[PDB]
């Protein structure tokens, strides 16, 4: 009953009594699960179709992005071919894909790997995806603000918590750079080697 | 008599629209002048 | 009345806009001068208008002169030929013909160099990345975990997206651009890419 | 938002194109001057004839 391929991304939704888990993976589909309860398998199953209409494609969503201020309400997925769905719980229908980000021109040349949103500005959330991560309102298609291009690709890039300015990007090419838009948003702030490996992941205490 | 003919297809004008369809007109008023002159022949102060 | 509506909202802003937004309040007083139009009213007789329109004439020349620097400096400061397009979109229907112009021809090679830059870096990453992609080694270009033989196939498609994202922007760009022999040579080293 | 706005007065422009101009616009308006002319040649003559 578990979904099928490696699982890419594992979350808590903090909006129960229970601890519950979603869990958004590469066979193209998105599930929510009950940790008190596993029982046969997650309560909720979408598969992320992409362009509607009477063309359905599956396509593996590899970040999933859940903020308290945005709220168990909307729930944000990075698929495979680029794009970002965002998928709203609702009591009346068991899921809407009301959303489709960058379904023309914010298409990523390579897979979306972490969606993010900074924790002092909830509308303004950015992914990083391929060579260069990019910045989206909530209500527009297209990114708000494209940045440069990277070394390699941009394995994971996060917000910071304490200062909305400045978000962090990790290549992977094993170079770390600090992006910070209080100053100067044409270069980045520093840019530091953290080792000659390249960086598979970027967390950041809260 | 001709031209106050031509004149009143001009004087007539309300000054609604006219151009649009009076610079199509303008052709064949400028080739009854043209004709006028070949009609007349003995027409003194012609250059006038 | 298209230059106040402008929001690039790019790189440095807001001391950006409140000099646009004086530029926009220029041309509102120019027209309140031209636009109080005491007598005037477009007589022939008159030689008064044609007086007023020298006056006016400078005025344009002096608010396109300030566009032509603030586009400038906002063209430096992107640093991205995306961010450098975005801006050019924007000012599509706000290029004061000449003057305006004359400045666009100076954007355009710049805009050409740096793609020069990006197809450079991109060969150079490919070659580096196709020996390990091919051995199948550690670190490799491929994301995450894919089929190492469909996702060659799935990373080459992720280069090429990037390179062909700039040509079609390219082709938009008027003014025969494409004659150009640099911009010419740019095209050589994306065809053989 | 503006970009937006300004690419979507692009497709519209096209469109514009498109339907003002069609192949042999001003051949169709030369046959109508034409029939104008023709009857305000045959009005001129009545004109000289009266005299």
């Amino acid at each position: 009953n578990s979904h099928y391929e490696p699982v890419t991304h594992f979350h808590w939704l903090m909006s129960k009594t229970g601890s519950e888990c979603v869990t958004t993976s590469t066979d193209g589909k998105v599930m929510w699960w009950d940790t008190r309860k596993f029982e046969a398998g997650p309560v909720e199953k979408l598969n992320i179709i992409e362009g509607l209409g009477e063309n359905e494609e599956i396509i593996g969503g590899t970040a999933l992005e859940y903020n308290v201020e945005a709220g168990p309400s909307k729930f944000l997925i990075g698929t495979e071919s680029g794009s970002i769905l965002t998928a709203n719980k609702k009591l009346k229908k068991p899921v809407e894909i009301t959303t489709r980000y960058g379904l023309d021109q914010g298409r990523h040349l390579g897979p979306v790997y972490s969606i993010n949103r900074s924790n002092q500005n909830p509308k303004y959330f950015l992914s990083v995806g391929d060579w260069s991560c990019k910045i989206w309102v909530e209500d527009l298609k297209t990114p708000i603000i494209r940045t440069k291009y990277h070394g390699s690709y941009l394995s994971d890039g996060c917000w910071s918590p304490t200062r909305s300015g400045a978000f962090f990007l990790v290549r992977r090419d094993g170079w770390m750079d600090v992006w910070d838009y209080y100053y100067r948003q044409n270069e980045i702030a520093f840019s530091h080697k953290v080792s000659d490996s390249p960086l598979t992941c970027i967390k950041i205490n809260q | 008599l001709f031209t106050l003919k031509d004149l009143f297809s001009k004087l007539q004008e309300s000054q609604p629209s006219d151009f649009p369809t009076l610079y199509e007109l303008f052709i064949p008023i400028m080739h009854t002048i043209l004709l006028i002159y070949n009609k007349s022949k003995t027409y003194n102060q012609p250059p006038r | 009345n298209k230059l106040e509506k402008i929001e690039l909202g790019g790189t440095k802003g807001k001391t950006l806009t409140e000099s646009i937004a004086q530029i926009f309040k220029e041309f509102e007083e120019a027209v309140q001068a031209f636009t109080s139009v005491s007598y005037d009213i477009m007589n022939i007789a008159e030689k008064k208008f044609d007086d007023d329109f020298y006056e006016f004439r400078s005025k344009i020349k002096e608010l396109e002169r300030r566009l032509a620097s603030v586009i400038t400096q906002g063209f430096d400061d992107y640093d991205t030929i995306y961010g450098r397009f975005k801006l050019l979109d924007n000012f599509e229907g706000l290029l004061t013909r000449p003057i305006i112009a004359d400045e666009l021809e100076k954007k355009h090679i710049v805009l050409l160099e740096m793609y020069k830059q990006d197809l450079k870096q991109v060969q150079s990453i490919f070659l580096e990345g196709k020996q390990f992609v091919d051995s199948m080694h550690e670190n490799a270009p491929l994301f995450l975990n894919m089929p190492p033989i469909a996702g060659a196939l799935t990373w080459c498609k992720s280069l090429r997206d990037r390179i062909q994202e700039p040509i079609e922007k390219l082709a938009q760009l008027g003014q025969g651009i494409t004659e150009r022999e640099e911009y010419k040579d740019v095209q050589k080293l994306y065809t053989s890419i | 938002k503006n970009l937006e706005t300004i690419k979507k007065q692009q497709e519209l422009a096209k469109r514009q194109v498109q339907k003002d101009m069609g192949s042999q616009k001003e051949k169709w308006e030369k046959k109508k001057l034409e029939m104008i002319e023709t009857a305000e040649a045959s009005f001129h003559e009545n004109l000289a004839k009266n005299p």
